[PDB]
DNA sequence: TTTTTTTTTTTTTT
């Protein structure tokens, strides 16, 4: 027989609830909160995660290269940010893909050419991590601790979004299209906040470009906050998620939003506003970071289950990038 | 012992249907009567038998009765026997004379002529069971697919037809003629194979013909011939290689499309054989609709190892349909009369990327390059335009190159890793599978007398660096590796997209600080354009509107330009390199004078700061070669004073962009 | 009655 296990089965009565909830306009935040039962806030990060959980559609050019629609993000901050444990939530609800602590390799998703043969005189490849993760979530503990040599194919993982294999060998370029999130610690101590982002990167450079978001999370102390920090942590040891997976899955295939010019009439103003301002504060800024406005907006567009993109979704994007850089 | 069971399938009458199928027909005299002759006439080898006319002929055999048994479906359900039967009857109605056969003329034509003449004459003495029909052919048989608009007659389902993925490929497809699509990979070089293969005998001679069946066979000597046999003791016999026939064989794997595949599941490449006139039809990395007979070929072995028997099979080639294969100066003559060849065609470069036509302006110099010169001794003076990019991070300058090599003659699109040292220097990279130790120079060898296009040019390491460091002396690449000491021509044109070190170039910083390359290698290029991306609340508007013009539309440009397509353009660009301008002396002396103050202001600025000086000779060399480039954009050959000056505008414009 | 095998991981090293 060989049954798979954990798709899914929605009947009627269920999806009727999916849509019954879909009508409500605060549901985005709601879905965001239920993600981390123990974890405090970081709702902007949560939202970001769901935004990656849709896939943000896709658009394939005719007779040309694709425009990546899936979302790639990274976490950074002092230890005990719950970054790894936060990844372990993206371990189960997400419907794949596989997560890794740093190492990693050989070439991760690279097959690394099973050799020799196995069997009957036929040299063979086999599913690598990132390959196995095709159209799924790669997660990384200590993406800062991975080898500099791995990083090469990692660039190949994100922009090129494929896998090139010359090794023995078979020259296949196979689709690496994947949603990928990782976490990195401050290169040196607690100075993540004090030091500039330069040298705080821990993984320059083009690696930074492909990232839709860099999230600095401070361990900084507020005793006012620390009381709150305590009580929920103590009642720890002492709005539904499974349905959230049943909903997300449905929002993938039905339906893709396309676009409306309403988001466009704003996020443009926003982008130039970034370039003429965000350079008087910090860096970087590229066309790519704007292409994320497309993806972000599109993600929330799937969250509204709107048949099309809408201006307020773009307002959700304009929301997310502010807190991305501030 | 071998149970045997009746089935509706019978070859008996189908043979007859094949006789009436060929030489008797109209709609396409008929195609089967005199083309068959043209094969026997020796003007053609491939016999192309379309599934199309099998369908239309069954339109003659059914509709239009009397009704006939199934063909194309019976064909693609078996696929192999129909070349051993449908083709075997072809011997019967083939024209005798045919026309102008000669004898030699053709080598071995007299061999077989005198084969059967000495055979019948040595058979004439004995009479005073024949050389197999497959021995004398000189024609291959290729079936071709029916897509088809006339398959809509219809037989409906029976059409495959579809170019299914190898994932879609199945075990019941053994012995089934089908369409498959996918990329060519590794494409084993053409080799002879074998067919009958007559081995001579030693004492009384005669001959015997061992059929070539399967992939291997037992060789044999003894003596078969009754006269050399039993007296005495046995006539020895050896193979005669000119008595042999070889069918053409080139086997090539075809990889899956990768979007045919489920999301996981690494690409599965499949094994294919080539036979016949369709040899050389397929080259590496080529998507094609490839149709062919798919058969098991066990084993050799191993054997008892496999079990179950576990065939491992293979595909044979049948048909190839390849996706995407003066009055030409007249096609150029709307552009000749257009005027503004240089600025307009400069706008025509990468019409996708908006802005910086000043950059495209020099790219124009590149596409044509030219003219070189030969000093008469001689040692070439390039002649080749090595211009480099700069600025960062993305800029989509990669697009400039991406389109350039796509259009510019003999282009190579590369990057740091990328084309290696051995990706640029001919060595001895062991050949995978088919053996051995073949030599492949990449990049600077692969497409020569044409542009090399680089990105990540600082990540080329030192592997490429010293060799290309030679290629600015051009006209060579030396290799002392292994036993081969040659210096092979890299006549390649050079261009790179220079991506400065992380994360962007810093305006306060002195030039070459951003650049991680050697100081000696940047005087080796002629000119370079640094691309700074500076936020402007004006241009980033039209930019973001340019980014939002996607995904709203497909076509970007308007109000207004009409893109200039590569074919017609490339023909003027190849029309120009022939022109070969010759500098007038007036413009020559002018090339000296302003170049003196060019040799003064880069020097009188002294300390590097802005820099670089000196306006070295290579910028004059260049400026001259750039007017030699600019003239062919004018045709001329007279090299105008402003034909020099237009390069003079690009001189400083290249630099001084280091300010903003 | 015998068949047939070089990458990938890790290591110690200038
Ligand atoms: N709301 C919360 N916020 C932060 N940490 C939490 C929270 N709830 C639990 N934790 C705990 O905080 C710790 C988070 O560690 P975490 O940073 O995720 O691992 P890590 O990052 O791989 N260690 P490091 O690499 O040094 O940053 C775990 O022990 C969690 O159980």
């Amino acid at each position: 027989t060989v049954y798979p296990l954990h798709r899914q089965m929605l009947t009627d009565f269920d999806i009727r609830n999916i849509n019954k909830l879909s009508k409500k306009k605060d549901i985005f935040d709601i879905l965001s909160q239920s993600l981390a039962p123990s974890i405090y806030g970081h709702d902007h990060i949560k939202k970001a995660i769901l935004l990656m959980l849709m896939g943000g559609v896709e658009k394939n050019l005719e007779n040309g290269s694709h425009l990546r629609g899936d979302i790639n993000i990274l976490m950074v901050g002092d230890p005990s940010t719950a970054k790894s444990q936060l990844l372990r939530f993206v371990l189960n609800t997400a419907s794949l893909a596989i997560a890794t602590t740093g190492r990693g390799s050989s070439g991760v998703g690279l097959t690394a050419a099973v050799t020799t043969d196995r069997e009957t005189g036929e040299r063979r490849l086999e599913a690598g991590a990132m390959v196995l993760a095709d159209r799924g979530v790669v997660c990384i503990d200590e993406f800062d601790k991975m080898t500099d040599v791995d990083r090469v194919a990692i660039h190949e993982v994100m922009e090129q979004q494929t896998v090139t294999i010359a090794k023995a060998g078979i020259h296949t370029t196979l689709n690496a299209r994947c949603s990928v999130i990782a976490a990195a610690n401050p290169v040196f101590g607690q100075y993540d906040v004090n030091r500039d982002p330069h040298q705080n990167i821990a993984l320059p450079d083009s690696l930074l470009s492909r990232f839709d978001l860099l999230f600095v999370v401070t361990d900084d102390i507020n005793e006012i906050r620390d009381r709150s920090i305590s009580e929920h942590v103590l009642r720890t040891h002492r709005v539904t998620i499974p349905f959230l997976r049943k909903y997300v899955q449905y929002a993938k295939e039905r339906v893709i939003p396309q676009l409306t010019q309403e988001a466009i009439n704003v996020i443009v103003k926003n982008y130039t506003d970034l370039r003429n301002d965000d350079n008087t504060k910090k860096s970087p800024i590229t066309a790519r970071t704007l292409e994320t406005l497309i993806r972000l907006a599109t993600a929330h567009a799937k969250v509204r289950l709107s048949k099309t993109v809408n201006k307020v979704d773009a307002k959700v994007a304009a929301n997310l990038l502010r807190f991305a850089l501030l | 012992a071998l149970p045997s069971i009746q089935l509706p399938v019978d070859y008996n009458n189908l043979f007859n249907e094949i006789t009436d199928f060929l030489v008797t027909f109209k709609q396409d005299g008929p195609k089967y009567m005199a083309m068959l002759q043209k094969v026997a006439n020796r003007e053609l080898n491939s016999v192309i038998i379309d599934l199309d006319d099998i369908l239309q002929y069954q339109n003659e055999k059914f509709l239009q009765g009397t009704q006939a048994d199934d063909l194309v479906s019976a064909i693609q359900q078996n696929a192999n026997h129909f070349t051993e039967l449908f083709c075997r009857a072809i011997d019967n109605n083939m024209p005798l004379p045919t026309k102008e056969i000669d004898y030699k003329d053709d080598v071995l034509d007299v061999i077989l002529n005198q084969r059967r003449l000495r055979n019948e004459r040595m058979l004439s003495d004995r009479t005073n069971e024949l050389f197999p029909p497959n021995l004398t052919r000189r024609y291959f048989l290729y079936f071709k697919p029916l897509s088809q608009n006339c398959a809509r007659r219809y037989r409906k389902k029976a059409i495959s037809s579809k170019p299914l993925s190898v994932r879609q490929i199945k075990g019941d497809f053994l012995g089934q003629l089908i369409t498959v699509r996918g990329i060519i990979t590794r494409v084993s070089d053409v080799k002879p194979a074998v067919e009958v293969i007559a081995y001579t005998c030693d004492q009384c001679g005669y001959e015997v013909f061992q059929e070539v069946n399967s992939r291997t066979f037992t060789p044999l000597s003894e003596c078969t011939s009754e006269e050399c046999s039993q007296n005495q003791t046995k006539g020895q016999l050896f193979m005669s290689t000119r008595a042999s026939k070889f069918s053409a064989f080139q086997e090539c794997k075809i990889q899956e499309l990768s979007q045919q595949v489920p999301v996981g599941h690494i690409p599965r490449s499949l094994n294919i054989h080539v036979n016949g006139t369709l040899v050389r039809s397929l080259s590496p990395g080529d998507i094609v609709d490839v149709t062919g007979i798919f058969l098991p070929a066990p084993y050799t072995g191993f054997k008892a190892l496999k079990a179950g028997l576990l065939t491992e099979t293979y595909l044979e080639a049948q048909f190839v349909r390849q996706h995407k294969k003066s009055d030409v100066e007249e096609r150029v003559m709307e552009l000749i009369t257009s005027g503004d060849v240089y600025n307009r065609l400069a706008k025509s470069i990468a019409p996708e990327i908006y802005g910086n036509l000043d950059v495209k302006k020099a790219l124009l110099l590149l596409l044509v390059g030219g003219v070189d010169k030969r000093v008469g001794d001689g040692m070439k003076i390039r002649g080749d335009i090595n211009v480099c990019l700069m600025g960062d991070p993305g800029v989509a300058k990669s697009q400039l190159l991406k389109a350039i090599c796509k259009i510019s003659p003999r282009g190579v699109y590369t990057t740091g890793k990328g084309s290696s040292g051995v990706g640029l220097t001919a060595a001895v990279m062991k050949d995978p599978v088919t053996d051995e130790m073949i030599l492949e120079g990449g990049a600077l060898v692969l497409a020569d007398n044409g542009i090399c296009c680089i990105d990540e040019f600082d990540k080329m390491d030192e592997s490429d660096r010293t060799a290309i460091h030679e290629v600015m002396e051009q006209q060579t690449i030396s290799i002392s590796k292994a036993g081969i000491n040659t210096t092979l021509n890299a006549r390649t044109s050079i261009l790179a997209a220079a991506n400065p070190l992380y994360g962007r170039y810093n305006p306060r910083l002195s030039p070459l600080d951003n650049i991680n390359l050697p100081a000696a290698l940047l005087s080796r290029f002629d000119i370079l354009f640094l691309m700074l991306d500076i936020p402007s609340r004006d241009d980033d508007e039209k930019l973001a509107e340019h980014v939002t013009y996607v995904h709203m539309h497909n076509k970007q440009p308007d109000l207004d330009f009409t893109p200039v397509e590569p074919s017609k353009m490339r023909e003027y660009i190849a029309y120009a390199k022939t022109k070969r301008p010759v500098m007038s002396e007036a413009v020559n002396d002018y090339v000296v004078q302003a170049y003196i103050r060019l040799r003064q202001d880069s020097k009188r600025e002294m300390d590097s700061k802005f820099s670089f000086g000196q306006a070295t000779p290579r910028t004059l060399l260049g400026i001259i070669r750039l007017s030699q480039a600019l003239a062919k954009l004018r045709l001329a050959d007279m090299v105008d004073i402003d034909d020099v000056e237009e390069a003079l505008r690009l001189v400083r414009v290249s630099k001084e962009s280091l300010y903003q």
